């Protein structure tokens, strides 16, 4: 049973924009589906749900989007969509696809809890544009050896939207790794840091790539940090 | 339409400890509630549905009890990954609506962080932008603090600094902190250096080096 979201990025105020999810290992028609937003350091709130086949009027919406939202369902494909039209600067946030009661859950028609959540989705309201990212190597050095470790990583800067993913040798080293979160320079871009910890010994020896994805801007960047010659 | 009070909004625990969490509702929601851990970064989680009954797959430490207008969320034995901010969700009438969650944190013990410098990759210096970066890796408490200092000058206005959630392993910090200067500001001085206080050290540190070495 999974849940997968995509779609999102910038949206100028007052625009449009559709993010759906995509969901597998269920009967997609049998359960309701709801979505539900967070504001950047803030709670979930309810956004709205789209009912399981059983019913003629197929959505529920909260009275705060009500007037700009759509949810609607592929005709045959298992994906959830959300339409935000006219979007408003409170509406930026991470918007999550859930999935709720089956049509036999009798608590279903006046309200439900799910179980199974989306990565998420972030909706960034603004009127700036897509910029890609740079990808710096943070090369591991005497400066940056501690006893028996090392420590190198990754700079991504100058990029907008957000947000950034960051990922060691395609996700086979996740220890030590710490990525850090983004912060918006002057400029209105951001730049966020990976840097990893490993032991000295293996810098001759083992490879380094950070994967850097920025899918608003469609750029994948795959960097060799290396130690320095000197 | 139905309001959910939950308390605490923060909560500080050490590892074997038990930790509370209620949940308040306007009007009674019978046993229409459900509980959730949404670990930093990820997606939410679900603990407990039903008021009291555990999914399948979570540790039999978290237990929910309660009923109506008042449910709580106990954590018999805090783990150093049970670090999230948990919230409940009423599922009695539309619309559905959740509590204000309640951030859990360990408490360990105190732990220097390691510093280390990195100068600017001649690629970025290429481009005539130049950004040294500090780290401050794996320390506890979160309050810390980074001075930039070139020449023995120190720097305001051209730095930002990022601080990371607690691990899921050894409940520690990490912070990077990134000076940015011009090509030509940055070819203009000699000495770049970064002075960390932390209270896991008796005397500042403060690591530095020359510009290109």
């Amino acid at each position: 049973v999974q849940l997968v979201q995509s779609g999102g990025g910038l949206v100028q105020p007052g625009g449009s924009l559709r993010v759906s999810c995509a969901a597998s290992g269920f009967s997609f028609s049998d359960h309701d589906m709801d979505w539900v937003r967070q504001a950047p350091g803030k709670g979930f709130e309810w956004v709205g749900r789209s009912r399981n086949k059983d019913y003629s009027s197929t959505t529920e919406y909260a009275a705060s989007v009500r007037g700009r939202f759509t949810i609607s369902r592929h005709t045959s494909e298992d994906l959830l969509y959300l339409e935000l039209n006219t979007v408003k600067t409170e509406d930026t946030a991470v918007y999550f696809c859930a999935r709720g009661p089956h049509h036999s859950d009798r608590s279903g028609y006046y309200g439900g809890t799910f179980d199974i959540w989306g990565q998420g989705t972030m909706v960034t309201v603004s009127s700036a544009s897509t910029k890609g990212p740079s990808v710096f190597p943070l090369a591991p050095s005497s400066k940056s050896t501690s006893g028996g470790t090392a420590a190198l990583g990754c700079l991504v800067k100058d990029y907008f939207p957000e947000p950034v993913t960051v990922s060691w040798n395609s996700g086979a080293l996740t220890s030590g790794v710490h990525t850090f979160p983004a912060v918006l320079q002057s400029s209105g871009l951001y730049s966020l840091s990976s840097v990893v910890t490993v032991p000295s010994s293996s810098l001759g020896t083992q490879t380094y790539i950070c994967n850097v994805n920025h899918k608003p801007s469609n750029t994948k960047v795959d960097k060799k940090v290396e130690p320095k010659s000197c | 339409d139905i309001q959910m009070t939950q308390s605490p909004s923060s909560v500080s625990a050490s590892v074997g400890d038990r930790v509370i969490i209620t949940c308040r509702a306007s009007q009674g929601i019978s046993s229409w509630l459900a509980w959730y851990q949404q670990k930093p970064g990820r997606a939410p989680r679900l603990l407990i549905y039903d008021a009291s009954t555990l999914e399948s797959g979570v540790p039999s430490r978290f237990s929910g009890r309660g009923s109506g207008t008042e449910f709580t969320l106990t954590i018999n034995s805090l783990q150093p990954e049970d670090f999230a901010t948990y919230y409940c969700q009423q599922g009695n009438m539309f619309p559905l609506t959740f509590g204000g969650g309640t951030k859990v944190e360990i408490k360990r013990t105190v732990a220097a962080p390691s510093v280390f410098i990195f100068p600017p990759s001649d690629e970025q210096l290429k481009s005539g932008t130049a950004s040294v970066v500090c780290l401050l890796n794996n320390f506890y408490p979160r309050e810390a603090k980074v001075q930039w200092k070139v020449d023995n000058a120190l720097q305001s206005g051209n730095s930002q600094e990022s601080v990371t959630e607690q691990d899921s392993k050894d409940s520690t910090y990490s912070l990077s902190s990134t000076l940015t200067l011009s090509k030509a500001d940055y070819e203009k001085h000699k000495v770049y250096a970064c002075e960390v206080t932390h209270q896991g050290l008796s005397s500042p540190v403060t690591k530095s080096f020359n510009r290109g070495e």
